[PDB]
């Protein structure tokens, strides 16, 4: 999902 | 005004170890 | 960065490290686009599903760095933030559409051999350079595999055709995104990874030798998986917003  | 020209590379007429790979990709 | 190599000194002088103050930790990458404006991913600053919602005084930036962990005296600059600006149509609920944010430094940074801004593309540069098969460069201090590097990592990756990007994922891709990475038949690997997000995808223009930031590391499914690609915010498509924030400051 998100880069983080 | 001077954006994107690196002091230790473009400004000294030096190239980094992998930028050629980018240039060659345009051909 | 997966399957990259150590950056050379001053190779990416626009690279910025976004640091959480409490607890002390690397949050994300970012990029210097002038003496006082830093570009990053919105999800680095605001991602409510994981309870992320940072305010200006929660964060600092470190500019001019090479080492991930050492304090680099007389080389690095540590700056506070005056104000964060998130794209008003950033879509954190769905697919990270318009994943872009600006951060205003409390005081402009002095440029040096190690600190220097990247260019943002104009229409012609974007149209010319953002094409499948052309390569750009991603940099960061993120994980080496889906484990942290001693120094800044760099890898060059090819831009991938939109239908190939779309067939790779069930996530909804928009025109404010592009993807990059090698295909399974190309024999090479590489990707951004966790810790790299918010950092720049740059291209060196063959027309004027300048480095342009075409993308921001935005999202992906794992790191360096076969048949998966990294996704990047399309900076040029969001440039009118960037220009508006910068132009309206103090007016
Ligand atoms: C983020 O935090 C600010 C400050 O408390 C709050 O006003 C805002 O509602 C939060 N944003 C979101 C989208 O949750
Ligand atoms: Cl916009
Ligand atoms: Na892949």
């Amino acid at each position: 999902x998100p880069x983080i | 005004a001077d954006c994107g020209l690196r002091p230790l590379f473009e400004k000294k007429s030096l190239e980094d170890k992998t930028e050629r790979e980018l240039l060659e990709s345009y051909i | 960065i997966v399957e990259g190599s150590d950056a050379e000194i001053g190779m990416s002088p626009w690279q910025v490290m976004l640091f959480r103050k409490s607890p002390q930790e690397l949050l994300c990458g970012a990029s210097l686009i002038s003496d006082r404006w830093v570009l990053t991913a919105a999800h680095c600053l605001l991602y409510p599903p994981w309870d992320k919602n940072f305010t200006e005084n929660d964060l600092l930036v470190r500019i001019g760095k090479h080492s991930r962990t050492r304090y680099e005296r007389n080389i690095e600059k540590i700056s506070m933030l005056e104000k964060i600006y998130i794209h008003p149509r950033y879509n954190w609920r769905e697919n990270l559409d318009r994943d872009i944010a600006l951060m205003k430094l409390k005081k402009p940074v002095a440029f040096s051999d190690y600190i220097h801004p990247v260019c943002l593309p104009d229409r012609e540069t974007a149209a010319s350079l953002l094409q499948a098969g052309y390569k750009g460069r991603v940099t960061g201090w993120g994980n080496l595999k889906e484990g942290q590097p001693s120094v800044l990592q760099v890898v060059n990756l090819p831009i991938v055709e939109r239908p190939v990007c779309k067939d790779s994922t069930r996530i909804r891709i928009t025109d404010n995104m592009f993807c990059a990475g090698y295909k399974p038949d190309e024999g090479k690997r590489g990707d951004a990874c966790e810790g790299d997000s918010g950092g720049p995808f740059v291209m060196k223009s063959p027309f004027n030798n300048r480095w342009y930031q075409m993308g921001i590391v935005s999202w992906g499914e794992g790191c360096d998986r076969d048949g998966k690609y990294g996704f990047y915010t399309h900076v040029f498509r969001l440039k009118k917003w960037i220009q508006k924030v910068i132009d309206q400051f103090g007016e």
